[PDB]
RNA sequence: CUUAAAGAGUCAACCCUUUGCUUAUCUUCCCUAUUUAAAUGUUAGCAGCCGCAUAGGCUG
DNA sequence: AGCAATTTAAATAGGGAAGATAAGCAAAGGGTTGACGAAAGCC
DNA sequence: GGCTTTCGTCAACCCTTTGCTTATCTTCCCT
């Protein structure tokens, strides 16, 4: 920790060319502590796209003008063609920022529903989310084990077309580092 | 510590505690409405950042005191603070790991004697000598430590990095912690298909990974919500001690989220510490 | 990768206590693995290993004495003699509700598996005594530990039998470790050359003098290890738990 | 005398109405012993001259409690008129004194 | 195919009687419950008289 | 036709008495539960 | 030539007066 792990995981995923990718994390405040990494340093909202799907009403006070900080959603951003075969034409707000993100900070259960759902079409949009993106999952060992069994099973999905997964943890166990190995390689 | 109720009896034991010390408590578990919470949060990674001397003026330094934060692994997971010491309780071994990478995680100085002191039995010891280890940690009915003494499962002195964690030893998972930690991540994330596995095969088909492998599988969870001051459900505010708060910050908005188990009895939300048993 | 198959709350009443010449009480594990081949025999469900454990367990008699059983004259030839009492050979008897936990290997449904055992248990007879009565059997699997902790905790509530072996003899350690002693398997002492007198002709027989090992009655939650109370056939013409002697 | 009352002080309370108790006034009946060693005011007829208020008894440790003057006269120790009248009004207060 | 296989414990009853737990107790002192304040919410749905009306209108 | 406010503190102590006794009877049953060996009629 | 019935044969104690174990319970987390 504090060598800029996120930042040497995009390094990777653009040294391959242009980035997509899929930053899946744990908690919401760590997705924002990345996006707000990723907004000064270089990247603006064409290209990322922050997802917490709750709608926290954790507000920044004293100065809105002198803030320089608290990263939001609007995602500007580029409306992929894929949209136009999902129902409805994709979704409003939220799901238009599922789909068609070059870079998808996202907190990590948007795209483990990607492996399948018991009732409906939740798994359709992370589905196709993961097919054509990397997966970047980092301290998968906060997880809980069935958790990281469905992280694993995402690893497994992601890599099924060709896609790229950077996991980022210090503290890995052998078994897990083997075991998402063989996912990948599955 | 490991859970809400043992943060509260560490915050009201030091609380009470008579010494010459100038001790002044936080409590920093999950359970706590939305503004309080998110207040907490804020002033702390204000405060633990001593990448520069900006904390001297969050904080009175001035004058010699001791600021205490009692938290759960809620500090362990994401958290970017600096503490000069910890004491741990303990639960698992990655815990171990994480809380040392709270402290000394800005700066460079190396400690001379101790930095951290791990205490000698969880707390679920005095309540359930079979099993203590399972709340926050790999420790569970399936997976038994024979003995549940820290000087037996542990190094006395010890180096804590994440090197025990890296190496991954099998053997003698009944007497030490890290070999029951390794033991359990290569017995459920295992290279098979099983059912609730992860090479799984031919249940993809069915609808089984997805109910008995349940992501963030937790307990019912209810939410009583706060609003504008006034409680939802079984609530009741009370008042906490007074002794030795630093900071407290006030709520009136939000919600907790409290188990089914404890919402039978109030769960008592207090401006202090948010949750307990009382 | 384990399957179990659990009979719980099997009241039994009539069990021949007599478990051997120096043993009244509890019937012992080669019992209980008997009661597994039987059904290995008659459903063809093959059985590795049973963990049983006692619900309730009363030894019909005083404390000190156990209720003999008024013998019926069924002897050919001693006719004349029926109209006095019979003599009495040594039977104690027994009630008992226990809960028993067969490992099974099984590729059907459970359905078909419940359907078996129960048509088995119907027609079964747990140490001589006709089952009164028995829950619904479930099967459970044990994929990992965990999983076979929970097929354990599924036989709440019921003291089971764990191994804690012979250090010098039987009656030295039961005054001194108090451990309970029952029959784990035989010792073969003379070959038999009659089979005219015995159930099969073809099959090998021999007399037999019980060994006996040294247990203790553990609740099966209380139980670290499972494989520790799940008794088999052992290949020294004995049973034997999966986890050997318990710490 | 209370305990366990979330209340500080009572009053002996006959039916509500406010009353003293028959000890207090019978406590204060016997209050003729003017005849221990220090005597300057009179104190309670009691086996050994002892108050709980003052936390001392007048006639205790000093061979003039109301046992020894009692084994005294029942052997033959002729007692003096106010030992003997101390002695007597002991028997009218009762007691157990045997031991 | 389980120390497998098998077995009716039956019956009967008088616990009697006797009794002194008495004795004497000082609960007692102490003291600030203090300071606020719009009841608003139309706050009333009436009295006659024009009429067959307990339909509908008028009068203040 | 619901609205009923907030904090603050709930007493320190001294005592819970010993001396006596705690019955003596008389009962408390056995009745069946025996297998080998040896004469001795009997197919 | 067994075979089944009934009668005769051979014995002799030192007892002790409940526990065995003692039941399958919530931290993170975000939706």
């Amino acid at each position: 920790t504090g060598k800029g792990k996120t930042l040497a995981n995009l390094k990777l995923l653009q040294h391959f060319g242009n980035v997509r990718c899929s930053f899946g994390l744990g908690m919401v405040s760590l997705t924002k502590q990345t996006a707000k990494q990723f907004l000064d340093m270089g990247v603006d909202y064409n290209s990322a796209a922050m997802v917490t799907g709750f709608s926290k009403s954790r507000f920044n006070l004293g100065s809105e003008s002198l803030d320089q900080d608290e990263v939001s959603v609007e995602y500007w951003g580029q409306t992929s063609s894929l949209s136009k075969v999902f129902p409805n034409n994709n979704a409003g707000f939220k799901n238009k920022k599922l789909l068609s993100a070059p870079i998808l900070v996202t907190t990590t259960d948007h795209l483990v529903k990607a492996s399948g759902v018991k009732k409906g079409n939740k798994q359709m949009l992370p589905y196709v989310r993961c097919m054509h993106s990397d997966l970047v999952l980092d301290e998968i060992d906060d997880y809980g084990i069935e958790d990281m069994v469905v992280l694993a099973r995402l690893v497994y999905l992601t890599a099924c077309y060709g896609n790229k997964v950077i996991i980022s943890s210090a503290t890995i166990t052998p078994a897990i580092s083997n075991i998402f190995y063989e996912a990948y390689s599955s | 510590t490991t859970t809400i109720k043992d943060c509260v009896a560490v915050t009201q034991e030091l609380q009470n505690w008579e010494t010459d010390l100038s001790i002044k408590i936080l409590c920093y578990h999950s359970r706590f409405v939305g503004d309080t919470k998110a207040q907490m949060e804020e002033y702390l990674s204000k405060v633990l950042n001593r990448k520069g001397d900006e904390y001297k003026k969050f904080v009175d330094t001035t004058t010699p005191t001791a600021y205490i934060v009692v938290a759960t692994p809620v500090v362990e997971v994401g958290r970017d603070f600096d503490f000069d010491w910890a004491i741990i309780e303990p639960s698992s071994e990655r815990s171990i790991v994480q809380c040392a990478g709270r402290v000394l995680r800005h700066r460079s100085s190396t400690p001379t004697t101790h930095n951290i002191h791990i205490l000698k039995y969880p707390f679920k010891f005095y309540r359930n000598s079979n099993i203590c280890y399972d709340v926050a940690g790999y420790e569970s009915k399936g997976y038994k430590l024979k003995s549940k003494n820290m000087l037996d499962i542990y190094k006395k002195e010890s180096i804590v990095n994440s090197v025990n964690r890296l190496q991954g030893d099998a053997a003698f998972y009944t007497k030490s912690l890290t070999a029951l930690e390794h033991k359990v991540l290569l017995d459920k994330l295992t290279t098979d298909i099983a059912d609730t596995n992860v090479f799984v095969g031919g249940w993809q088909l069915t609808a089984n990974p997805h109910e008995y492998c349940k992501w963030r599988r937790g307990t019912k969870n209810e939410d009583l919500v706060l609003t504008d001051g006034k409680w939802s459900g079984n609530v009741t505010t009370t008042k906490p001690i007074q002794s030795k708060i630093w900071r407290k910050w006030q709520g009136e908005n939000g919600s907790i989220t409290v188990p089914e188990y404890l919402l039978d009895k109030t769960i008592c939300y207090n401006d202090f510490y948010g949750g307990y048993e009382n | 990768m384990r399957k179990f198959i659990i009979v719980k709350n099997v009241k039994v009443d009539g069990i021949n206590a007599k478990s051997s010449d120096i043993t009244v009480g509890m019937p012992p594990a080669t019992t209980f693995c008997g009661l597994g081949e039987t059904m290995s025999i008659k459903t063809g469900i093959v059985v590795k290993a049973v963990s049983y454990g006692s619900v309730k367990f009363e030894v019909r008699g005083s404390r000190f004495n156990t209720s003999v059983t008024k013998f019926a004259w069924q002897d050919r030839g001693n006719g004349g003699k029926a109209n006095n009492n019979s003599p009495i050979q040594p039977k104690p008897l027994a009630d008992g509700v226990f809960t028993l936990c067969f490992e099974v290997e099984w590729e059907d449904c459970a359905e078909v598996l419940v359907d078996k055992v129960t048509n088995f248990i119907n027609t079964a007879r747990i140490a001589g005594g006709t089952i009164a009565s028995f829950n619904k059997p479930f099967v459970k699997v044990a994929k990992d530990a965990e999983e076979l902790a929970s097929v354990k905790n599924a036989m709440m509530p019921c003291y089971v039998v764990v191994d804690c072996g012979v250090e010098v003899n039987i009656f030295e350690d039961a005054v001194n470790r108090k451990l309970q002693p029952m029959v784990n398997g035989y010792k073969k002492l003379e070959k038999i050359v009659d089979n005219k007198h015995m159930r099969d002709k073809f099959t090998p027989a021999y007399l037999a003098t019980p060994t006996y090992t040294m247990i203790g009655y553990k609740m099966v939650s209380n139980v670290d290890n499972f494989d520790q109370a799940l008794w088999q056939y052992g290949e020294n013409t004995k049973v034997k738990t999966i986890g050997g002697i318990y710490n | 005398f209370v305990e366990n009352s979330k209340l500080s002080k009572q009053l002996f309370d006959l039916n509500g109405q406010a009353a003293m108790h028959d000890q207090k006034i019978g406590n204060a009946i016997r209050t003729i012993d003017t005849w221990y060693e220090d005597a300057t005011t009179p104190i309670a007829v009691e086996p050994y001259g002892s108050v709980v208020r003052n936390g001392v008894a007048y006639r205790a440790g000093n061979k003039t409690d109301l046992f020894t003057l009692m084994d005294g006269a029942v052997n033959g120790k002729s007692l003096t008129e106010e030992d003997q009248m101390f002695v007597t009004a002991n028997l009218i207060r009762g007691g157990v004194f045997g031991g």
